[PDB]
RNA sequence: CAGUCAAGCGUUCAUAGCGACAUUGCUUUUUGAUUCUUCGAUGUCGGCUCUUCCUAUCAUACCGAAGCAGAAUUCGGUAAGCGUUGGAUUGUUCACCCACUAAUAGGGAACGUGAGCUGGGUUUAGACCGUCGUGAGACAGGUUAGUUUUACCCUACUGAUGAAUGUUACCGCAAUAGUAAUUGAACUUAGUACGAGAGGAACAGUUCAUUCGGAUAAUUGGUUUUUGCGGCUGUCUGAUCAGGCAUUGCCGCGAAGCUACCAUCCGCUGGAUUAUGGCUGAACGCCUCUAAGUCAGAAUCCAUGCUAGAACGCGGUGAUUUC
RNA sequence: UCUUAAGGUAGCCAAAUGCCUCGUCAUCUAAUUAGUGACGCGCAUGAAUGGAUUAACGAGAUUCCCACUGUCCCUAUCUAC
RNA sequence: UGAACAGCCUCUAGUUGAUAGAAUAAUGUAGAUAAGGGAAGUCGGCAAAAUAGAUCCGUAACUUCGGGAUAAGGAUUGGCU
RNA sequence: CAUCUAGACAGCCGGCCGGCCGAAUGAACUAG
């Protein structure tokens, strides 16, 4: 997992490969986080590193505010579209691939949290559970 | 030239060569260490395939972040009905390998398990050991010789029992006759508990016990001949490549002028033996036991058989192994338990499971009900319901 | 471990059968099979979907019982 | 690419790490030299795919040394078992950046691999430019467009039968050949050891995860000729019902089968060793891991386990044709 | 000051023409030998051996963006022959 | 049907010709579909996908004033009374 | 080349010499 994960975040179906671009669902002023590498990824011939709920990821904002942009920043993944089981047994998805920015410790740069995030990524990240609304 | 980007190699060397198997009844090639201490008990059982359900437990790992919480895990349940031991074969052991001495088998044999030695049952004039069944006259004199001769003569003692495969809802009525070592006090013990239990049933409570940690050992699921993007998982060739693109590439470079044997190539998938090990047992449950398919916690009144039977199956109506995880094997086909060959003390493995629902809805589709019972509360009396 | 209900259907859930949907809203639905799934996105009403629950609550279809 | 010597660097000090002036080598992964083979043709750069091998080891295992307090790092030994990536630009090998990672080590196999692909480059003919030419035309100077043919033969490999050893059947053995697992993170040890402070781990344990592999379809997802149900268009059967056609008419759902790190489960423990650290103890009344002897020990080797079962290796057992 | 017959004017350019060269700066990108805009002592640009620009047009060559997708991550399934 | 000697179905007319039978392995040729991402593949978006008819609205830079233009970007669409 | 029962070297002991202990030892170099 990532550098400052608190905790062991399950196995997650990667539903995000790197080039995807998600909606930026904390508050500082990005629009959409572009998905540039994962903390954590494997290596293969041709595979395509890939996030997940709570993954931690070198990001990108394509589209904003004009001092975000244009340089790499980590950030968290907070809301996945690809359906993933949890260990309780069922089969889950958000309508909406969503991160938030975030320095390499893990707290978050904006301030509030648009929409609901996984339970899986407010566990692993305390920042993520404080400033998240609502978790589900 | 060297291979620019390294990767790692597709498929796995020490499953060669990938030919079908020998016969559909995988054999045990090899069987716990046996020590002299613990009580004679076979190593190893038969069963069927039945199929696959659903389960619900609490996970009971100190230290996780499931601990005291359910947790919904994929079980495989196979239908065991007790064998009969009819023989006991003893072995020597030479330098040349361990080979048997003699077999001497029970006077009266099953049909069932007569059967194995025809291919043409039905016009045979089953003839099979009635010289032998003879030599049980006389109050068996060479029976006891040659019993004698095997505890004078014998390092490791296997019985020849069969399944009682007419208890099965299986059409074949032909049953599998396999080879189950005996581990437990010398051999005059493990020789004479196969005398008393000649033409005697085992029953699976008595082999295996709830948690306990075995393996499965069957034989795979046959797929004809298949290319090697699906038998090796070899990368697909580019859209735009002429004659076809489900190959590999280079099949090798032009020293040695030879193809390799390590280089995938287009040749059966499956059918062949595969012994899996550690699976967690999760139920014994008994055939006679009606509501088997309940626990504590579901405290219902179904069996461990599905709604409308399991698909391609049947129902269960003997003894049954509920095992967590795939076994090697699909529906309708033998599979051979066996203990571990070693003390397993993980603790993944050193859990004690207690099962806290076990699914009954239908798979044949996505059923929403567990009982018919169930089903006609929810929907109510329908026009055929008369 | 406990059973839930459709959102779409009324069905009950068993656990592990069936998927979960979160929407942007944060509201939650529960689908037991792919049918509720694809009917729910094709924006199908329930109420007018014949044989739903809710089609069986609004026309008395064996509300007799 | 590696040694040998030691003037110096290294505060002090040659050899912790370096190392000039010199000198001895190795490799054919560069480029040359040659012209021995092929010009009655060996298809010619690169990329993709895939297998194996070498070690001059980037990482992982165990250790030795330090200008090794800790942490980090450097040098070195046994070691190729196991991995060694995703991308921007370029045809590019190369290169240079972005980023992850334990790490992004160097190479070979006719500069591996074109009856495996591609044809971006080069490498015919069309064409444009610049320079050189009076001219036709020239330019590893630039640019654009340019048919990539054949296996059914033999062998090799992958799978599949198969004659006879009295016949036939059942249960076995196991020579041999192959073999497999890999790595990281978090918690805890512990803000402890160490350190003035800044800083700051490990051994054990727990939960997981990366890469790889073998299965399996309870669940979820995909696939739909179940043409199963329903719907819809055009036309046709006088209308209705029910149907035909539209190369499977199209749409929604869709069991079963197959299938997905897009799903689930599982992937074992003993000995002998290398490096290395030791013991007893001489050679050499002292001393020394070494000469005799001997202990612990690596992701090493051989076993356990797993795979196939020699179709000319074998065993046990059953029945063995008379009207 | 040498010298030619005259000594590249207007213009334009690392352009399909610039060896050094992946020129230098800016922009585009996380990263750009690509693209574009500039700079011009231009090996070897340039005036009907036509220079520069140009609306429309183009099965011409090239870059980026939105949509789109099995091109790919990473493959799976169905039908006919 | 439709704008239509487009595509699809039918009438008069003409054919029912193309070696065939059985199974449904790999690899093919042709047709398709794919969750999440959306060119990260590749020399290059090559192949495919996407949009598409009609009515109404709205339509930029530039321009040789003619065009660009179906620019872009949106809404509606059946049956029956 | 040297030391060498006119007590060699080593080792322990006493303060460079002596006590034990008795017979070869130390240095440089050469080649198989």
């Amino acid at each position: 997992s990532g550098n400052g994960a608190q905790g062991t975040k399950f196995r997650i179906s990667l539903g995000l490969p790197v080039g995807a671009i998600m909606n930026c669902a904390d508050n500082s002023g990005a629009r959409n986080l572009y998905i540039i590498a994962v903390k954590g990824s494997g290596s293969r011939l041709n595979r395509l590193p890939a996030a997940s709920l709570g993954d931690m990821v070198m990001a990108t904002v394509k589209k904003g505010k004009p001092e975000l942009r244009k340089k790499v920043m980590p950030a968290i993944v907070v809301r996945q579209a690809k359906s993933w089981r949890r260990r309780d047994g069922v089969f889950l998805y958000f309508e909406d691939n969503a991160g938030v920015i975030a320095n390499p410790k893990g707290e978050m740069k904006g301030s509030a949290i648009t929409g609901p995030v996984g339970k899986e990524c407010a566990d692993l990240w305390p920042r993520v559970a404080s400033n998240s609304g609502v978790v589900v | 030239s060297h291979r620019k980007y390294e990767a790692p190699r597709h498929g796995h060397l020490g499953f060669l060569p990938r030919k079908r198997a020998a016969s559909i009844r995988a054999r045990v090639k090899a069987f716990p260490k046996d020590d002299r201490s613990k009580p004679v008990a076979l190593t190893s059982f038969l069963g069927y395939k039945a199929g696959m359900t659903t389960i619900v437990r609490d996970l009971d790992r100190p230290g996780s972040k499931f601990h005291k919480r359910e947790v919904v895990e994929a079980v495989t349940v196979v239908d065991t009905p007790p064998v009969v031991v009819v023989g006991v074969v003893g072995y020597v052991e030479t330098p040349r390998g361990l080979r048997s001495l003699t077999t001497v088998w029970a006077e009266h044999l099953s049909d069932e398990v007569k059967r194995r030695f025809y291919k043409n049952w039905y016009k045979s004039k089953k003839k099979a050991f009635t010289k032998y069944s003879a030599k049980y006259a006389q109050d068996g004199a060479g029976i006891e010789r040659e019993l004698a001769r095997i505890k004078k003569y014998a390092s490791v003692v296997r019985v020849l029992v069969h399944t009682q495969i007419r208890k099965t809802p299986l059409a074949q009525k032909k049953a599998h006759l396999a080879e189950i070592q005996l581990n437990g006090g010398s051999i005059s013990e493990k020789v004479d508990w196969a005398r008393e239990h000649f033409e005697k049933t085992v029953a699976v409570d008595s082999v295996f016990e709830q948690n306990e940690m075995i393996d499965a050992i069957a034989v795979t699921k046959g797929h004809g001949f298949e290319g090697v993007t699906h038998r090796w998982g070899t990368k697909k060739l580019p859209r735009k490549t002429h004659r076809g693109l489900r190959k590999v590439a280079c099949i090798g470079a032009w020293h040695p002028a030879h193809v390799m044997w390590s280089v995938a190539r287009a040749g059966q998938r499956g059918y062949h033996s595969r012994t899996s090990i550690n699976h967690k047992i999760y139920r014994v449950g008994k055939g006679d036991d009606e509501a088997n398919g309940a626990t504590s916690f579901d405290r219902t009144k179904k069996t461990i058989t599905p709604m409308g039977g399991f698909v391609h199956y049947g129902e269960i109506k003997n003894d049954f192994i509920m095992v967590k995880g795939c076994i090697p094997g699909n529906r309708k086909r033998i599979v051979t338990l066996r203990k571990s060959l070693y003390t397993n003390t993980s603790r993944k493995a050193l859990e004690e499971v207690s099962l806290k629902w076990i699914d009954t809805a239908s798979k044949f589709g996505k059923g929403r009900f567990q009982t018919p019972a169930e089903k006609h509360a929810f929907m109510g009396t329908l026009k055929k319901d008369l | 471990m406990k059973v839930e209900i459709d959102s779409f259907s009324g069905a009950k859930i068993y656990p592990g059968r069936g998927t979960l949907f979160v929407r942007g809203d944060s509201k939650i639905f529960r689908f037991q099979n792919s049918k509720s799934a694809s009917l729910f996105k094709q924006r199908k009403n329930p109420r007018r979907i014949a044989w739903t629950v809710l089609f069986r609550k609004h026309h008395k279809k064996g509300i007799t019982e």
